[PDB]
């Protein structure tokens, strides 16, 4: 009955009715990993349970990727279409770069063969996981976040080779108006009034990568 | 059931080691090689400052020679050069020249029947049994030279380094026909160079373009050989992380395996106990 | 007879037969419920006869998702319009205690069985995961005073499994084509709820964990899923035979996937990558985008005909498509939309830049 | 190359979806082609017991026998799975029962336990509910003599008693290949054969999937035809060769050019013991 | 008579047209080299550089003075500012000066040019030392070259070619300082 | 071990020092539990362990903290016992380790 | 916070927190006596604090 | 497999300086010196992390 | 797996033994040969992980 | 000898004995590291055969004799 205990407990997190005073609950359990095998008797008994998967690999975290989310076993099916459309806009791009960083990590294990736009995903899907890493502890809004995945889905962050790139998020959040983030904020999606705004503030940044 | 898992970890250890083992011999055999190949290196610039370098010559009949590994291990190296076969073979047809595709190396034979069967003729085997030779070159020369094309190509790759192997086409033209033919700039740049022979120029041509083919298909077939040696380097460096991963993925198992048979075992002699009293 | 389910792994590798038994083994997080809701979104539609939908122990979400979907597509009219429906569900989902996660499989069963008998109709059984009875069933029986049986579970498992199980038959006076998800426990097929569970379904489809860790949606295992009509008696001899072949060619590349870790595939003889590149083809051309699918991705969901499953797979078998790379069958409708996404594929290798000026990005406008 | 004498329990078993049922239905339907030639006291009488099965199943299979007139010769013990776990324990044994009356009276007779792997779990539900202590994987340790008790009453009587036979045909489901299973190990030791198939040789094209490495009968060649005895003896010895030359050339490394043949030659056997669904030839 | 515009250069765009376009251009072995041809200069005063080349080994690259080589029409010496030349040489000793020091080399022959530029590309098969040579066993090899004569054309050049490279070892061995 | 912590918790508390434990080879006092819950008759956990094996360890390695009037620091020796960190004594070990120091031969 | 125990690894590469565990994964004539000698009296000669 | 001199010189003086960090992470100990001879030398946290 | 070689008898001839396998109570020409059999069967059995 | 260890050691070892099994295990230890390298003997690396041969000297050198305690 372990498998109802997990149940009965999970089962009450809910987005509740409007005529029951619109309420809502969410859930956030973590399941201890013995060498990162999903189909374990907890693993497999949760996941069916849960609405998603935020799946932590031990090696992504080795190797100084923290957070280590391994973004293909990670699935949210119930929160996209429910999320923050400015994010949306570029996320879904940020989710095919990631996927062709995945898939050209995976045949490229080793460097030998050099295709030359092929180098291109290897460039961007490194320069983009750069970006999504941060440091603990940290939280950012989502209005300076859809900017930093804004600035990094398209160029302005090619100049760097991958590395400063710890700089170039913080430099781009403390380069651009202030403004802008109240309007992404408040408008919650990146209108053509305020894209080219966006297009416009990007090209000024001082970038300490060269 | 449990018997599968742990000899099959036999298995993938012994290949690993084994790889472990080919790794070392090939990136050893490419460094006795490596005091061989900038020496063969010595004779493929004089002869290309002197004939210059003109590939897409409209020749009658061509040899085109692709020189290719005995031993299958290669690694990216014979299927590049065989594809590399027609697609510097395609780009010098436009009026239908007699072709004369000849595979040097095992491994020729077995992959350039597929794609050019009516135009190939010659397949030289067993080239790096003992080593590379001179001679050997000659002999090889000498059966191209039965035939009497009007030019060569000589498809090889060119070991710069473990990493970059770019194939390499080397040309060698038909004395009289086609070579004194092309230097006709002018008037004729060959004829500032005296000749200093016994009989006349167009057949001193002759000797020097036969040893130009001599030449650089001995340089052709000791590059291949080193490139093939670090290719093979490059190969089983790979079966080796292969043969790591793998076994790592069977010992994670073996190790499930084994927890579930042990607990499955316990929980029936717990079964047959509190059933019993 | 065949029931055209509109996937093409479906209807060409274990077709479902209108008037059986539809199993679905899945193993938490390889898209059972996915699948069957496309099921749904293609079959209880045109399957014009009443539709039965019992939830037994999965998600509740799900089941307030499925409401909320049948009532805006007119499956469930509500209101002053309550008798032209053609759903009635019955859920006894994951909250409930495993009294009742053991029944309510059998409540389900029963308005099926009232549908089949004194009505006469044609009925459509959604048994959503059939495992969660076995699995509350097992749960009660440590307390029921009995022993445990082989890995946990009950000693009644398979004459209490068999029970449930032939009731959901078509009988001389009425049918039920009954689609049963199956949780398997811990991807565990040795398992004695789905081995018990598969020796009562007419045509098994598999769903592995492997086949989605590439990304293949539906993740059904090509090599393992069956049915009864894939015979020659039933389909035509040019279905079969084309069933037959990509079951060749798929389990010629799972012998050589050993090598192919090992060695790679510069190692193997021309007439084997020739099998290998035929295989990663058909491989990927058991996808397709879904109906259902569509709320999280934006790609449109593609209904495939079985006469283009039948063109598209014995074009690929025999090799009238050869030319075209893996991609261009990866996430497609048929074999037009191939050749259409191999024209899109090669025309962005190129034309990729060129958007400096002539934008709307100026201050004035 | 494993032929099928009168007075052998020959056992059947494969994994999930093999030929299992097929190839002993083709045991039955050719029973129908044999005795409308052969005189009426050398005449086999097909006895097919279901245990466990599917009750549709069971309705196809009468409908398949009436289609091709096997009925007439044939009773079909049906246990489906709608009935109690002490009636598929019992119906293997009565299917011997109604079958051992044919070797009773000087008749040859044909007995197939389709699935007695489904015995042995039916006999595992009333031991574990009459309060018997289990042994392994559930089973009580006498699940040998559930079967041994059985099987061995498939015999070739001698020639005062009537002279008669009773040839089986236990069928064994598995998991995996798992023929280290509890169940299976104990009738692969009772019965004379072993006809062991295999699921990746049937979607490979081998139908009948019969793993010839791994099937025997230790009634061997004695008991066959008389023409595929000198035949096919160098048959079972040129598959033999055509796997070990099978499992060298798979890298792509290196070939003989006579070994090329002894593959060959394989080769044209293997798509030679392929046969249709119901053909008896 | 040149109505084939070929090169290195321009096989790059021929190259480009029928070749599928995700392949690298082959190399050729114009690309390896850089002392070229018709490249004005490369003397800068009495050192010209010399190429001394072999099959399997190099055994000089530096710059010369002096070289004589052992031509069909007799030994000649070549200097810095040589004239262009295309030489088949007589099995001989090549002779290497860069000044004061002097080194002899028996060279088995093959070929050597000079181009406009003033640099040599000595281009022998065995470019053997005088050092490794024998003077005992070269009497018995003209003694068994003096001794087969039989009417076949091939043997006749073979063994005339015998008879002429022995004599030269005699003439290279006998008068060393 | 539980002697070893009393011992150690007067020289913590009443002593106010900062004193070091050293519970020697761990799996052992793992396997000691394991034979004294196997004893009395309680039915056995996973893979042969006791079932009360996390909470037994944590009765043990909790009194190891740092206190406001001194700290224990513990230096455990940890045995894997087929060498695997799927085997639920070190998996139930190293969530309360906080740094491991591997030495070598 | 860290405890220093005074070797250098053991106090630069995996620190010692001061009231945590810490795992050794020792082995035979690996000089693992010595090392917990010497903590015992590095800590018990600078932190004023025994060792059992 | 290629040989100690093979590789370039942005490595190679990594080579020598974890040659000799790696020795440096030794230490004496006190408790040895009764069968070793050298006393031990007892180290500071922030003398660690400056001469490394 | 000596059986599906085909060598009829199957027996293993490595793992077979027998307490008649001494040199003093069988002699030793006996002993040596079986040995020697044994050893080569040994080689031959490491040796078919690269055969294979 | 790779798996089978004494944990006394070597401090109750026979003197003499313990001047030569330290370089005995240790040449041994470097030997089933080269150790599954004697079937490529063609390629050779001239130390790393050196160290196999003697690994080859070594044991075969350490057979016994059936109740020949030495
Ligand atoms: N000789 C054959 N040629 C072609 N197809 C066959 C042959 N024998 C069986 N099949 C096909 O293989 C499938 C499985 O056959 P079979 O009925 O023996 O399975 P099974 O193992 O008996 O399944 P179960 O044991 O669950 O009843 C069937 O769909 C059948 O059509
Ligand atoms: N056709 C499809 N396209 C994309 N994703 C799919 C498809 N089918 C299933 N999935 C994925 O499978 C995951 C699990 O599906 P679901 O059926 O909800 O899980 P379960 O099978 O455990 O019920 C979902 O998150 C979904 O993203
Ligand atoms: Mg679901
Ligand atoms: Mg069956």
């Amino acid at each position: 009955d372990v498998f109802y205990l997990h149940s009965r407990l999970l089962e009450r997190a809910a987005k509740l009715s409007k005529e029951l005073g619109g309420g809502s609950l969410t859930a956030f359990p973590v399941i201890e990993t013995q060498a990162g095998d999903v189909s374990a008797y907890i693993a497999t008994n949760v996941i069916s349970i849960t609405d998603g998967q935020i799946f932590l690999e031990t090696e992504l975290f080795y190797k100084g990727i923290r957070p280590a989310l391994n973004v293909g076993l990670s699935v949210s099916r119930v929160g996209s279409a429910a999320q923050f459309p400015g994010m949306k806009q570029v996320a879904g791009t940020l989710k095919l770069e990631l996927a062709q960083y995945r898939e050209v990590a995976a045949f490229a294990q080793f460097g030998s063969d050099l295709d030359a736009a092929t180098q291109y995903v290897l460039e961007r899907g490194a320069r983009l996981t750069e970006m999504l890493k941060q440091k603990q502890f940290a939280p950012i809004p989502i209005e300076r976040q859809t900017v930093a995945v804004y600035a990094a889905t398209k160029g302005f962050l090619d100049k760097v080779r991958v590395q400063d790139i710890v700089a170039a998020e913080e430099a781009v959040i403390s380069q651009v108006n202030p403004a802008v983030f109240k309007i992404l904020k408040a408008n919650g999606k990146i209108t053509p009034a305020l894209d080219a705004h966006l297009k416009a503030e990007l090209r000024k940044v001082k970038l300490p990568g060269a | 059931s449990n018997q599968a898992v742990k000899q099959r970890i036999r298995a993938i250890k012994n290949i690993g080691k084994i790889t472990k083992a080919m790794k070392m011999v090939a990136a050893s055999k490419m460094k006795n090689a490596q005091i061989a190949v900038e020496q063969s290196r010595g004779l493929v610039d004089p002869f290309v400052r002197l004939f210059g370098d003109f590939p897409a010559v409209n020749s009658n009949k061509s040899v085109v020679v692709a020189v290719t590994s005995d031993k299958g291990l290669c690694g990216g190296l014979n299927s590049n050069i065989t594809k590399y076969t027609r697609a510097t073979l395609a780009t010098t047809e436009s009026e239908g020249k007699d072709v004369v595709v000849v595979s040097i190396g095992d491994k020729g034979r077995s992959q350039l029947t597929r794609i050019e069967s009516q135009r190939y003729q010659l397949a030289i085997a067993d080239t790096y049994k003992v080593r590379v030779t001179f001679g050997q070159a000659s002999l090889i020369v000498e059966e191209l030279i039965k035939h009497n094309p009007q030019s060569y190509q000589i498809l090889f790759n060119k070991f710069r380094s473990a990493i970059s192997f770019k194939p390499t086409v080397a040309t060698i033209l038909s004395p009289d026909l086609l070579e004194k033919q092309l230097e006709d700039v002018t008037g004729n740049s060959l004829d500032a160079y005296d000749i200093e022979a016994s009989h006349e120029r167009s057949d001193v041509l002759r000797d020097l373009t036969e040893f130009h083919l001599g030449v650089t298909l001995y340089n052709a077939m000791l590059e291949n050989n080193c490139s093939e040696h670090a290719s093979r380097m490059s190969a089983m460096e790979n079966s080796t992380k292969s043969a790591g991963e793998m076994l790592g993925k069977l010992t994670l198992d073996y190790n499930r395996k084994r927890q579930a048979t042990i607990t499955t075992e316990l929980i029936e002699i717990i079964a047959g106990a509190s059933a019993l009293m | 007879e065949i029931l055209v389910t509109g996937i093409k792994v479906v209807d060409l590798l274990a077709p479902y037969q209108r008037g059986g038994k539809i199993g679905l083994f899945g193993g938490a997080g390889v898209g059972k419920t996915v699948l069957i809701m496309e099921l749904i979104n293609n079959v209880a539609k045109a399957h014009g006869g009443f539709s039965v939908f019992a939830g037994v122990g999965e998600r509740t979400r799900e089941g307030n998702d499925l409401y909320r979907e049948m009532i805006e597509s007119g499956v469930i009219k509500l209101g002053a319009e309550r008798g032209n429906s053609k759903c009635t569900l019955v859920y006894g989902q994951m909250n409930e205690p495993p009294g009742a996660r053991a029944r309510v499989a059998l409540t389900g069963l029963t308005v099926a069985e009232y549908f089949r008998d004194i009505e006469g109709q044609d009925v459509l059984l959604f048994v959503d995961n059939i495992f969660r009875f076995t699995q509350a069933n097992s749960e009660v029986s440590a307390l029921l005073g009995r022993i445990p049986s082989a890995v946990g579970y009950q000693p009644t498992l398979a004459t209490d499994l068999g029970g449930l199980q032939e009731r959901i038959t078509t009988t001389t006076k009425g049918s039920i084509t009954s689609v049963q998800a199956v949780y398997v426990p811990a991807d565990d097929l040795t398992d004695p709820a789905p081995a018990t569970t598969f020796a009562h379904l007419d045509a098994t489809t598999v769903l592995s964990r492997s086949i989605a860790e590439l990304g293949i949606y539906p993740a059904v295992d090509p090599l393992d899923s069956t049915s009864r009509m894939l015979n020659p008696n039933v389909i035509g001899a040019e279905h079969y035979n084309v069933a037959r072949g990509v079951q060749k060619v798929l389990q010629d590349y799972k012998n050589l996937q050993d090598i192919i870790a090992i060695l790679g595939m510069d190692e193997l003889s021309e007439e084997d990558k020739l099998t290998v590149a035929r295989a990663r083809k058909i491989q990927r051309f058991l996808s397709q985008p879904f109906q259902v699918a569509e709320v999280f991705t934006g790609t449109p969901g593609k209904y495939v005909d079985l006469a283009d499953t039948i063109s598209g797979f014995q074009g690929v078998l025999t090799g009238k498509y050869d030319d075209l790379p893996e991609m261009a069958f990866y996430m497609v409708g048929d074999i037009k939309e191939v050749k259409e996404k191999a024209d899109k594929m090669a025309k962005d290798i190129a034309s990729r830049k060129e958007a400096d000026n002539k934008k709307v990005s100026e201050e004035l406008k | 190359l494993v032929p099928i004498g009168r007075g052998q329990r020959e056992l059947i078993i494969g994994d999930r979806q093999t030929g299992k049922t097929a190839v002993a239905i083709d045991a039955i339907i050719h029973q129908k082609n044999c005795n409308e030639q052969v005189p009426k006291a050398q005449r086999v009488y097909c006895v097919y017991v279901a245990v466990g099965q599917k009750r549709s199943t069971v309705a196809q299979l009468v409908k398949l026998f009436t289609q091709t007139g096997a009925m007439r010769y044939t009773i079909m013990v049906s246990a489906t799975a709608s009935d109690a776990a002490p009636l598929q324990f019992l119906a293997p044994y009565s299917g011997c029962a109604m079958a051992e009356y044919f070797r009773d009276t000087g008749k040859h007779g044909l007995i197939i336990y389709d699935d007695l792997s489904k015995q042995s779990v039916a006999y595992r539900q009333m031991s574990l509910l009459l309060r018997r202590p289990p042994g392994r994987e559930a089973f009580p340790g006498d699940v040998f003599y559930l079967h041994s008790r059985l099987l061995e009453r498939a015999a070739k009587l001698s020639k005062e008693l009537g002279g008669g036979s009773l040839t089986a045909f236990p069928v064994i489901e598995t998991q995996a290949g798992d023929v280290s299973a509890y169940i299976a190990t104990n009738v692969i030791s009772i019965t004379d054969g072993q006809i062991f198939l295999e699921t990746e040789l049937f979607y490979k094209g081998i139908r009948p999937a019969l793993n010839v490495g791994l099937s025997v009968s230790r009634v061997g060649s004695a008991a066959q035809f008389p023409g595929m005895k000198q035949v096919a003896g160098t048959l079972k010895l040129e598959l033999a060769q055509y796997r070990e030359v099978a499992a060298f050339a798979q890298f792509g490394s290196d070939l003989d050019a006579a070994t090329q043949y002894v593959l060959e030659r394989g080769a044209r056997l293997t798509e030679m013991l392929k046969q249709k669904q119901f053909a008896p030839i | 008579e040149a109505a084939a515009p070929a090169g290195p250069k321009e096989f790059t765009e021929v190259w480009n047209k029928k070749a599928p376009s995700t392949l690298i251009v082959p190399e050729f072995p114009s690309n390896y080299t850089a002392v070229k041809a018709v490249g004005e200069g490369q003397v800068h005063g009495d050192a010209f550089p010399v190429n001394f080349y072999t099959p399997h080994s190099i055994l000089s690259q530096a710059q010369k003075d002096t070289v004589v080589l052992p031509g069909v029409d007799g030994y000649f010496g070549v200097k810095a500012s040589h004239v262009p030349t295309i030489a088949q040489l007589k099995p001989g000793v090549v002779e290497l000066h860069s000044g004061a020091e002097s080194e002899k080399f028996f060279v088995s022959g093959g070929f050597a040019f000079v181009h406009p530029n003033g640099v040599t590309d000595i281009c022998v098969l065995e470019a053997a030392t005088l050092d490794q040579v024998d003077p005992a066993a070269v009497k018995s090899a003209l003694a068994a070259a003096s001794a087969a004569q039989p009417t076949d054309e091939f043997e006749q050049a073979a063994n005339r070619a015998a008879i002429e490279l022995y004599s030269a070892l005699e003439s290279a061995v006998e008068a060393k300082a």
